[PDB]
Formats: C-alpha cells, structure tokens, sequence
C-alpha cells in the first residue's frame, strides 16, 4: 500500500519508468507538480502511441485530495483505500476509455 | 504565480490533431509541460518542451471531442511548476 507510491516524481518520468517495463496496466501514484497536495495516478496502457512496436500510451490521473480526502464522485480515507477500490473495475481515463490497475510499480 | 504564459491560441487543427502556440510569460522558463484531455475527465497525456519553444503539436484526438488544453511553466528551480493557463477546442 506504499511501495507503488513514488513521491516527488514528475509525470515524464513515470512514462519513461512504465514505458520501459512494457507491461499494460502497470501503475504507481505520484505527487502532483502542477498542484501542491494533489497526486497523480500513472498508469501504462495497452494501446501504442503510434504503429506496432511503439512504446504504450501512459495516462495520468489527477487525484485530488482536501480535507484529508482523496478523490478522483466519492472519496477515500486513503491513497490506499483509492488504488484498492479502483483495481476492481479501472477508471473511466475518458469517454468510454478506462485503465485498470493490475501490476504495481514497484 | 503570475508569470504564467500570456496567451494560448489554436493555430492550426485537423479532425485529430491541434498545433497550439503560447507566448512566453516574463519570467525565463527552463521548460514548458503540456497537459491535454477530455473536459470532465480526469485522465490527461503530459509531455515536456524546451524553453525556447513556443509551439507544439498534439495529435491523436478523437474528432468532434471537447478537449482541455493546459500549459505550465517549468523552473529548474523551483519545486513545483508555475501557473496554468488552459483552454478548451473542440476537434
């Protein structure tokens, strides 16, 4: 519940991190550099950015987080209990576009 | 912060694609990160842009969509990025 958080990582980073350890679905949460407090989900699809052999599209999440509360709709205690509830069904990344969370970035 | 990019302008788009173009702000900037996505959604693609840059190109957009696109300043300075300035196109 902590070993998939990264911390002060910038958004480029996880692409690079995830893209290279090619795998789909593979996550890890981040801070927000845009905004203080706020964290960032990172998550390797399984679409490629362009023709075949071309690295995986990385989608980010903005996670929000007020009054010790996390959201991405309902909110969460935790960044756990947020990546726990998640894993089960994905995120909605865009209109009928999700990711899932299966492999964690360790 | 308030040296954030002055202004942020569509200047070219295909169906699925978007050249946008903003002005500097005042301060020096080590870098440019670019964020886009559907308005409502909290899913967005990010990529970075030397200093000296003023336009980039996103592609890959579905047509017909309301997408957000947002522009910060990066220091290598400072910990965080600057202020935003974003607009929203519709392809």
């Amino acid at each position: 519940s902590e070993r998939w958080y990264h911390g002060h990582m910038s958004g480029g980073q996880a692409e690079t991190l995830l893209q290279a350890k090619g795998e789909p679905w593979t996550f890890l949460v981040r801070e927000s550099l845009s905004q203080p407090g706020d964290f960032v989900l990172s998550v390797l699809s399984d679409q490629p950015k362009a023709g075949p052999g071309s690295p995986l599209r990385v989608t980010h999440i903005k996670v929000m987080c007020e009054g010790g509360r996390y959201t991405v709709l309902e909110t969460f205690d935790s960044l756990t209990d947020l990546v726990e509830h998640f894993k089960k069904t994905g995120i909605e990344e865009a209109s009928g576009a999700f990711v899932y969370l299966r492999q964690p970035y360790y | 912060v308030s040296s954030v990019p002055t202004k942020l302008e569509v200047v070219a788009a295909t169906p699925t694609s978007l050249l946008i173009s903003w002005d500097a702000p005042a301060v020096t900037v080590d870098y440019y990160v670019i964020t886009y996505g559907e308005t409502g959604y909290p899913g967005y693609q990010e990529f970075e842009v030397p200093g000296s840059k003023s336009t980039a190109t996103i592609s890959g957009l579905k047509p017909g969509v309301d997408y957000t696109i947002t522009v910060y300043a990066g220091f290598t300075d400072q910990y965080y990025y600057g202020s935003p300035i974003s607009i929203n196109y519709r392809t």
